């Protein structure tokens, strides 16, 4: 695929004993923060307990969406991790609290154990009866194996899937009960009188041998926010798609927590709760604040992890500064993890495996001016100086990244700091605060 | 095994039968004075007399304020209706807040009917149409009536039908040999499925079988139902339930919030009151748990005092944690608890006090043995001293990530060096504001 | 015993058939 | 050989066992001590029959929603079954509305006003504004320049229903864009083409989450049809509300035609298929289960509503499996009807209490259902277990072989105290 | 009919007036406030004679004292079949309606059109119905016979009436009642023949009742309207009536007037909390007044020199002067010992409370001393703990349990203000801890 | 990016017979084994074969002799492109489109 920010983070890199290695699945440093995220890994796996609020604080360019992604990986498949930014609450058709609740119902599970049967064999005859005005439509189909032979009865949608993909009377087809899939596997008869229409070249398959139906136990997981859309009104699996759920009344959401307990009692579903990644949290609202301090205490509450790049700054929707921009309320029922700033041995550590992951190969003092460079300005930077110097390098014709490029590629693309001092010599080309700028050179 | 979110340790209020509350029982350390306070207003409620009270739980944070009102709820059993709600809730990007509130006070009021139903079921036998004169001639349908035989245990029924039904029926999509069960309150048609007098192995469509229904053909059952009168208004503003086309688009459309106007909720009022008249329907009131309702402002409070003195009023459970702050949509008012003394004036105020020492360790004790963890005396006490010097919720979560490291070493016993490794891990506010506080680049 | 089967009923209906030498459709 | 089988309640179980707990106010001190020594009784009463199994004190029934309906009921070679369904709720309005605001008459304006408003000025009228007509024709390609006249004096769901694709010419200013280019190209497509697969995620993901297999979460609790409107003396309102709720050309719209009579229409009366009313524009549901409201009592849910049932029910297949004989002892006969009809619902070789010589004689039976010399039964069974050793020594006394016993007891009730 | 448990306002059942207007210290539910009662009683009879319109009154003094329960007992003084409409000033701010629409709605749903017309119905009981079916159906014959507790008679049907009578299936012993016009029948119950029941009808069988209607002119504005049905009536979706439509609304009732076809009645407008409203809103009812059709309103308020909203000056009364010019005043005064006293008795009688006098006197003294409203929710929640030691009159001590239970404003004031450090306060600081 | 092949027949209509089977079924009538259709371009004649399904698109698309038709291979499932332009002038006034007569083969594959 394409390569990403954190492409190169596959897990936690943790022991038995939740104790990181220095250098592991892409994680290097961090070690206090990666313990704890595996003590809230742990957690998750458990799933024993609800609504637990963990915050993620720390100066920028230091790993906590790189530890969001390691929890992510960590989690495995089957498992929701629903990330949502700060600013996507606000919307024109959706009230505040109406979107956090959805995003709190997208991080539950629901894994419903279904009995189906499967039946594949060769097609002998198809017989179809519909109304003159093609409405109505209900037929018979005879199948059959080497040992065996069945007619069966089909309604109105084994006929509109057969019609799809023409079936010709000899070809091999599998029919799955439970999800109503028909699929064609290839084409055994081999009929003489071919009225071609079609540039068909069907594969030539052996008719199939023994039990003609066979059971099967399948699982699939879906999410709480996902059966309340589908329950809401006729068309909700459309609005799945279109996101045209406006404001589901309370009551849809009563009985299917009542329908849900009901399936666990049966042993037919099960729960796999989740985690809610909210980055940048100071972006909500005082109302969202209130809202989460008791949607926290619900029996289907995840686990929310919260990403805050802040100091005692202003919480939004009032008048004062609080810490981490959250209210006292908020803080009072959640745990902080508190990330640490880097050494330049992890900086170029950073630096080694990021050139690794873009398939840039670096010489030795490339090496070291990159992590001088990442020392003295940001990280970030220098990881993006990469790629470009491996252009630069790949106009020269050779297959290796100098000190030459890097130098061009600092050269030609500005950092923060040189462009705040670049622009504060020349205020008057550029357009200030109050709209005055000099536009003439003489 | 089982799943616990905060709560869930807390089964009741705890009192006698003489209204006295002992100090540690239902879950109930403490507060024995706002206990007794909401013990009479159970009572109050119980009573089934008044409308329009509304009570104020005023405490600071951590006090035991939200643990009152499931002990309200659960004390008053599934069959009153209990409806919470958060502060933030009443601002609706599809109607205005007024409504809202209003919504969820009329959701605040019980309903139990005795209905009885007309019931035609059974095995449909034959399905034969007969046919109009003039197909094509623009006003009447193309068929005039469908005949329906029906067979059942010890019976066997013949229905002549209007297309009204057979439209329904068909709309089930009914087959010869399929058990159907048809509604003659609304003209509604439900298909159980084939029956098992025939094979069932030749099939492929999924389907359930059924064997023959029991008793006549023509039956009249009687159903006992729960609902709330915002269902009756719910269910009046937007009509479906009919096979009239308008009712029968009313499905397909998306549902919207409106403006339910006072004459609707007269007339829903006079036919329940008609209904309670006849000795069929009983009105049970309910409770409403507004909770942090300083997050209201000025216009929905100044609704609540008109919503109050209605005649057909829940009873409305407040609560707040504020000083003397200034309420939302005002800039120079300045009230207790961010209410105006225009409701205060119609409340009734129970207060809720702090914790002390052995309080906070009692609670961390029922909260470690509703978690199934096991703790040492001296892990005990650390963490008790723990709640008294930052807060109780802090120590009251800090049991679990101690759990996982004493399981990560083996062991079942909670111990202090456990208990000093999740303080090293885990942060509370005030320490994160120290390192805010003497930080370089706003951490 | 064996149960019977369940009654096919198909009046004023077309009919497609698909076998393994030929292909017919009755129309009305 | 004493054995205890413990299991938890359900949810509805809880339900009335709350219910029960909430009405006598808060007095289970007293419930619980005078039912441990055995008015009160008749408040013990109910709290073991909710522990037995929830259907006796309030049996299931049919789940639909409340009817809020005034219809024509019946107070006890064919019946007639007509719709007849209303709402309680009537508005009642004057004549005098009605025949001066909506009917014309000689001494109002309705039917003038309406012809000069919509005929006479309207602007799309080729009479007046031929040119205007003219060139949306060359906007729009519309083969007709009387078209537009049309659309704009026809209501909506009117023209959505006789909407037809006739072609248009290609000398205009309309386009195809390339969503619709995409579209129409994958409609009658098969499988594993790109451009079909590219362009039908949604069915894949109905195929993929077994989406025609899950069942109904949520049902409403009321449903009641539109407010019926009367006017006193008016057979005009009635014939009008009646074309309005039950138009003929939306009803057949919303429904289809039965075969045999598109058959009779089509061979026998000669009417061609275009000129057929048209039919079959309900969308449809996503399963059969979410077609309709009601849903019917299973059997399945009847098992896993008693925690004791289920156990049993669990418990009974290992002596199946093992071939013994089962001894079961009940306290009430309601109960005893229940476990009778759930034996012949399972359809195991059960007696009822000359039937003694019987049990002995005969292998083949499997549970016996007895009341509180019977030697040939090696496992007897407790459901409602009561620690009176005066009636459990004689019932193991009426009891060669291994002889085990066993009690169903729920955790956290009168029976854990027990 | 009419469902309640019980309210704050519902021991009061009117004005309590004589013939001269003049009010009585203790009548129909009201004590004191006789100058307050008095005016009122001149805005009733004002009201009653109906001869001029679109006149102001502003009901303005110090909270809890007696403005809603004036307005309630001019509403119970009207009784029905004349317009009453009571909203708040926070119910006119809309998301699908301006609020000049929402006020105009609230002011024509007060102006009342009053028809009489006549229509003839047959109502008794039937005695045997015969309805004979060809082979097909195509034709039905039938008769009907139906009697009351005076006479007896058969009917011969037609198919249309045997259709009707099929259709809402009619057993003999039913009592029906046959709209010929309308083919609309309804069957009221059955009759008294055990073997929901009412009597058998009386008199004569063909009978000719006159029904007195009253449509407000907000019903026949949306029913005229064709964008909307009725429905929107009882769903609340009108969306911004056109004004075309309200002049022929107002020209068809004036000629109605004139051909004597119809008469106006017209009722009162009641806004509480009318400072809640926006300067917009004032400046509209400024010029919504001085209109034929419209009602009087009454507005309640108890500020005093605050800011009008969406200004950013302080006006008397939160209402800029030129809706001040536009009304006359009542004022209401606050209440002494025994008129607190006495709605405190009148109050306990409502709830079924019994009293003792001392109970009553420290009551009493408790409602001098901080709220009448707080002695009146005491006196409910001092019957259960009454009732928790198994007696009937609630006592001294009872009053004194609620008393420390349940606090006031000024001892939860005084306990904010002395524990401050535990609440949460303007700055969101707040110290939760217990040491240090 | 996408890439795809289509095969394609097109052309004007030569013959349109639908052809009975040998043993007809009672109860029906018309009833087909195969649907024989013959297309004309320039340089070019080809008689095709068909199902007995594509007779009910060809009903529905209302397809007669002379209109100019585009056949794609494995869906069937025709459509009417026009009239074709030799055809243009049989009467005075009429409205079907007339599309000139189209190029190459009857059979072609394109990318
Ligand atoms: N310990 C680490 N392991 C792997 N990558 C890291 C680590 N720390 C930082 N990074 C890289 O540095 C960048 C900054 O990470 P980010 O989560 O945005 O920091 P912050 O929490 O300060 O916002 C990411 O692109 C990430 O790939
Ligand atoms: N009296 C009490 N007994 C037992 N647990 C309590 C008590 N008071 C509070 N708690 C616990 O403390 C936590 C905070 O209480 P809560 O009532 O939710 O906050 P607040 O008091 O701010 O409303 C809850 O999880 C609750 O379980
Ligand atoms: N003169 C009176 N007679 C009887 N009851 C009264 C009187 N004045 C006030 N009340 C009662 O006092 C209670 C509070 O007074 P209210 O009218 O709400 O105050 P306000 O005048 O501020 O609206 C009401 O329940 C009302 O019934």
């Amino acid at each position: 695929s394409l390569i990403a920010a954190h492409s190169h983070i596959t897990g936690l890199g943790l022991d038995e004993n939740l104790q990181p290695r220095p250098t592991s699945e892409g994680m290097v440093g961090q070690l206090q923060a990666r313990r704890a995220a595996g003590v809230i890994l742990k957690m998750v796996q458990n799933g024993t307990i609800a609504g637990r609020a963990v915050l993620v604080a720390g100066p920028p360019s230091t790993g906590k969406t790189a530890l969001a992604m390691g929890v992510s990986q960590s989690l495995g498949k089957d498992v929701p991790f629903t990330a949502i930014a700060g600013s996507e609450i606000f919307s024109l058709e959706l009230s505040k609290t109406e979107a956090l609740t959805q995003a709190f119902r997208k991080s539950i599970g629901i894994k419903i154990k279904e009995e189906t049967e499967l039946i594949e064999g060769e097609v002998v005859e198809i017989q179809i009866d519909r109304s003159i005005t093609g409405g109505h439509k209900q037929g018979k189909l005879t199948i059959k194996t080497t040992d065996m032979e069945t007619i069966y009865e089909l309604g109105n949608k084994m006929i509109d899937g057969l019609t799809k993909e023409k079936v010709l009377a000899g070809d091999v087809i599998s029919i799955d009960k439970a999800s109503g899939k028909i699929t064609k596997l290839g084409r055994s008869f081999a009929r003489s009188r071919d009225y071609d229409a079609m540039g068909a070249d069907t594969r030539f398959v052996q008719c199939p041998e023994g039990e003609l139906q066979k059971r099967k136990t399948v699982v699939h997981t879906v999410s709480l926010h996902e059966i309340d859309v589908i329950n809401s009104r006729t068309q909700g699996f459309l609005a799945l798609f279109t996101g045209d759920t406006g404001e589901i009344r309370s009551e849809v959401r009563d009985q299917i927590n009542t329908k849900v307990a009901e399936w666990k009692e049966e042993g037919k579903a099960e729960i796999v709760p989740g985690v809610l990644f909210i980055d940048e949290v100071h972006m909500l609202d005082i109302e969202c604040f209130s809202f989460i301090n008791r949607a926290l205490e619900d029996e289907f509450a995840p686990i929310v992890m919260m990403a805050t790049n802040r100091g005692v700054s202003k919480t939004r929707g009032t008048n004062y500064k609080s810490p981490h921009g959250l209210p006292l309320d908020l803080l009072d029922r959640s745990i902080i993890i508190t990330t640490k700033s880097y050494n330049e041995q992890e900086i170029k550590t950073i630096l080694s495996i990021r050139a690794q992951e873009e398939e840039v190969e670096l010489s030795s003092d490339a090496l070291d001016l990159l992590t001088k460079t990442g020392v003295e300005t940001s990280l970030r930077y220098s990881s993006n100086l990469i790629s470009v110097a491996q252009q630069i390098a790949m106009k020269r014709k050779n297959n290796t990244v100098e000190v030459e490029d890097v130098k061009r590629a600092y050269l030609l693309f500005l950092d923060s700091a040189r462009s705040v001092k670049y622009v504060q010599e020349n205020e008057s080309q550029y357009i200030d605060d109050q709209g005055n700028v000099q536009i003439s050179i003489a | 095994v089982t799943r616990t979110a905060a709560h869930t340790h807390i089964k009741g209020l705890g009192l006698d039968e003489s209204g006295v509350a002992k100090r540690v029982e239902g879950g109930f350390v403490g507060q024995i004075e706002a206990r007794e306070a909401c013990g009479v207003i159970v009572d109050l409620i119980k009573a089934k007399k008044m409308s329009g009270r509304a009570i104020l739980l005023a405490g600071g944070p951590s006090t035991g304020k939200t643990a009152l009102a499931l002990a309200i709820s659960q004390e008053l059993g599934p069959k009153v209706p209990f409806c919470p709600l958060v502060g933030s809730e009443l601002y609706s990007v599809e109607v205005k807040k007024t409504e809202t509130l209003m919504e969820n006070f009329r959701r605040a009021i019980g309903l139990r009917i005795k209905e009885t139903k007309e019931v035609y079921e059974g095995e449909v036998t034959e399905l034969t149409p007969e046919d109009a004169e003039n197909p094509l001639g623009g006003y009447g349908k193309t068929i005039s009536h469908v005949i329906v035989g029906l067979k059942s245990a010890k019976g066997t029924k013949t229905l002549r039908l209007d297309p009204t039904i057979y439209e329904s029926i068909q709309r089930e999509k009914v087959s010869i040999g399929d058990v159907i069960y048809i509604e003659a309150n609304t003209g509604a048609v439900k298909r159980v499925g084939r029956s098992d007098a025939y094979a069932t192995e030749f099939d492929l469509e999924t389907e359930e079988y059924v064997p023959l229904p029991k008793g006549e053909v023509h039956k009249k059952k009687e159903i006992v139902q729960d609902v709330t009168l915002h269902d009756l208004d719910v269910a009046n503003a937007r009509p479906q339930g009919g096979q009239d086309v308008i009712s029968m688009m009313g499905q397909l459309l998306k549902p919207k919030k409106t403006e339910i106007t006072e004459k609707l909720r007269q007339e829903v009022n006079k036919v329940v009151a008609k209904y309670i008249d006849q000795g069929v329907a009983e009105l049970i009131p309910g409770v409403l748990f507004i909770d942090e309702v300083n997050m209201l402002d000025i216009e929905i409070f100044t609704y609540l005092n008109k919503a109050l003195e209605s005649n057909i009023a829940p009873v409305v459970v407040l609560a707040s944690n504020r000083g003397m702050t200034t309420v939302r949509g005002t800039e120079d008012v300045i009230s207790p608890h961010g209410v105006p003394p225009d409701l205060i004036d119609r409340l009734l105020i129970v207060r809720t006090l702090p914790y002390d020492k052995d309080e906070i360790r009692t609670i961390i004790e029922r909260r470690a043995t509703v978690e199934r963890l096991q703790v040492e005396s001296s892990a005990l006490d650390l963490l008790a001293t723990m709640g008294t010097e930052t807060s109780l919720r802090y120590a009251l979560q800090l049991l679990a990530p101690c759990g996982i490291l004493a399981q990560t070493s083996n062991r079942k016993e909670i111990v202090v060096n456990d208990v000093n490794e999740a303080k090293l891990l885990f942060l509370d506010a005030k320490r994160s504001t120290k390192i805010l506080e003497t930080s370089a680049n706003y951490l | 015993f064996v149960k019977p089967r369940r009654p096919y009923n198909s009046e004023g209906m077309t009919r497609i058939l698909r076998r393994y030498e030929e292909d017919l459709f009755c129309t009305f | 050989i004493e054995i205890d089988v413990l299991c938890d309640l359900t949810q509805r179980q809880a339900k009335l066992y709350q219910v029960l707990k909430s009405q006598i106010s808060t007095n289970y001190d007293a419930i619980e001590n005078a039912a441990t020594n055995d008015n009160l009784i008749n408040a013990v009463m109910q709290f073991r029959k909710v522990c037995n199994h929830p259907d006796l004190f309030e049996r299931a029934d049919v789940d639909s929603p409340f009817s809020f309906t005034t219809f024509g009921k019946t107070t006890s070679k064919f019946t007639d079954l007509i719709y007849s369904s209303r709402n309680p709720i009537k508005y009642s309005l004057p004549r005098l509305i009605y025949e001066d605001l909506i009917l014309p008459n000689y001494n109002n304006d309705v039917d003038i006003a309406n012809k000069l408003k919509n005929v006479k000025f309207n602007i799309f009228n080729p009479s007046t504004n031929y040119e205007l007509c003219l060139f949306l024709s060359k906007l729009t390609g519309e083969p007709s320049l009387n078209e537009f006249f049309r659309v704009s004096t026809t209501p909506l769901l009117k023209r959505v229903i006789e909407r037809t694709n006739g072609p248009k010419n290609t000398d205009s200013l309309s386009f195809k864009t390339i969503t619709q280019e995409l579209l129409e190209v994958t409609r009658n497509a098969p499988s594993e083409g790109v451009m079909a697969s590219l362009l039908n995620v949604e069915k894949h993901a109905y195929e993929r989450e077994y989406l025609n297999c899950i069942q109904r979460g949520y049902h409403p609790n009321v449903s009641a049809p539109p407010v019926t409107i009367e006017v006193l003396g008016s057979s005009h309102v009635t014939n009008s509300i009646n074309n309005e709720l039950f138009d003929p050309l939306i009803s057949q719209a919303l429904s289809d035609i039965p075969a045999i009579t598109q058959y009779n229409m089509h061979v026998k009366k000669g009417i061609p298929v275009e000129d057929f009313p048209k039919t079959g524009l309900f969308p449809e549901p996503l399963n059969k289960n979410f077609s309709s409201n009601i849903s019917m009592p299973s059997m399945d849910r009847f098992i896993t509503e008693s925690a004791k049932l289920r156990k049993l029910d669990e418990l009974l297949v290992k002596l199946k499996s093992e071939g013994h004989r089962v001894l079961i002892y009940f306290q009430m006969t309601k109960m005893m009807d229940l476990m009778e009809e759930y034996l012949t619902y399972r359809q195991y070789n059960h007696i009822r209490l000359d039937l003694v010589h019987d049990w002995q004689t005969n292998p083949e039976i499997f549970v016996f259902l007895l009341s509180t010399n019977l030697t040939a039964a090696d496992t007897v069974i407790f459901y409602d277990s009561d620690w009176n050793p005066t009636i459990d020594s004689q019932a193991m006394d009426r009891a060669t072989r291994q002889v085990t016993v066993y009690r169903l007891l729920v955790r956290g009730t009168i029976e854990e105290r027990m």
